[PDB]
């Protein structure tokens, strides 16, 4: 049908046929040094488990690395970028931590390591470039960040490319009074995936999320995705 | 703070499109924060500094601006976050 020829169209959708689909790194920062003044992110462990289960079922080799300092987050990301993604179709990075603003014309935002040291989303994203990781060239590089708070030139060529960043600073909990209940944004994302990943691409999934975030409040509604994918992304469902 | 304070005003920006021979409307470009560089149909935003070239016939400067530079503050100021995200969520 109309949805079947779009999912297969190698010109319109990324081909996600390999098994496993790719790596999925989840940085889960829960405990921060007393000195930073950042509160323990209780409920993050359940957010992590939800996403870990989500991407596993989407065929990604999920690795959870918890409580990373800024430097170790970078190392862990350089490590992931340094691997051979030759037999994989996609890469996923999930960061759960406290965050802060960091201006940037394409990938604004930053996240803190357990040390309260910032790591900008730009640095995180550029770790996976076509020079340090040609292995992921032309393949979707997804970034899901929960950080609780014409053509360009110079040389004409579309860049960033095949990069998708969903950056959320929505602090709400599934149970608005219980900080241990889990992140509202994570739950909403998981929920939407469970019901629509099988038939809808990433853009549509996040549009549904944005739609939800919208009737929940909105001043934040900053999952402000930075979509630089060149094709539609349909996950490989169970 | 803008990367080019001298182009913060629409009037200064439209000025640079003196002899503009391209199909993309120069008034729209200037309103969208762009100013011509003097070579080809190349323009840059006075605030974020992002540059765009090779414009298509019926291409909207604001959409292109949001599509490529979602983090521009002038863009956010003028169009709001809902606008930017929606641009990115409906390619
Ligand atoms: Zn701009």
């Amino acid at each position: 049908g109309a949805l079947e020829s779009l999912r297969g169209n190698a010109d319109l959708a990324y081909i996600l046929s390999m098994e496993p689909c790719g790596h999925c790194l989840i940085i889960n920062n829960v405990n921060f040094c007393r000195e930073s003044g950042l509160r323990t992110r209780t409920g993050s462990n359940i957010d992590c488990e939800k996403l870990r289960r989500r991407f596993s079922s989407l065929h990604f080799m999920v690795e959870v690395k918890g409580d990373l300092t800024a430097k170790k987050m970078v190392l862990a990301l350089l490590e992931l970028a340094r691997q051979d993604h030759g037999a994989l179709d996609c890469c996923v990075v999930v960061i759960l931590s406290h965050g802060c603003q960091a201006s940037h014309l394409q990938f604004p935002g930053a996240v803190y390591g357990t040390d309260g040291c910032p790591v900008s989303v730009e640095k995180i994203v550029n770790i996976f470039n076509g020079t340090s990781c040609p292995s992921l060239g032309g393949k979707p590089k997804l970034f899901f960040i929960q950080a609780c708070g014409a053509t360009p030139f110079q040389s004409s060529l579309p860049t960033p490319s095949d990069i998708f960043v969903s950056y959320s600073t929505f602090p709400g909990f599934v149970s608005w009074r219980d900080p241990k209940s889990g992140s509202w944004y994570v739950e909403t994302l998981d929920d939407i995936f469970e019901q629509w990943a099988h038939s809808e691409d990433l853009q549509s999934l996040l549009l549904r999320v944005a739609n939800a975030v919208s009737v929940k409040g909105i001043y934040k509604q900053m999952p402000g995705c930075f979509n630089f994918l060149r094709k539609k992304l349909f996950f490989k469902t169970s | 703070l803008p990367r080019n304070p001298s182009m913060a005003d629409y009037e200064a920006r439209i000025f640079t499109f003196g002899t503009w021979i391209y199909s993309v409307n120069k008034e729209q470009l200037a309103r969208a924060g762009f100013y011509a560089l003097g070579e080809g149909d190349k323009v840059k935003c006075f605030h974020c500094g992002g540059g765009l070239t090779d414009w298509k016939p019926s291409e909207d400067p604001w959409e292109q601006h949001a599509k490529w530079y979602p983090g521009c503050k002038y863009l956010l100021e003028q169009k709001g976050q809902e606008y930017i995200n929606n641009i990115h969520l409906t390619h």
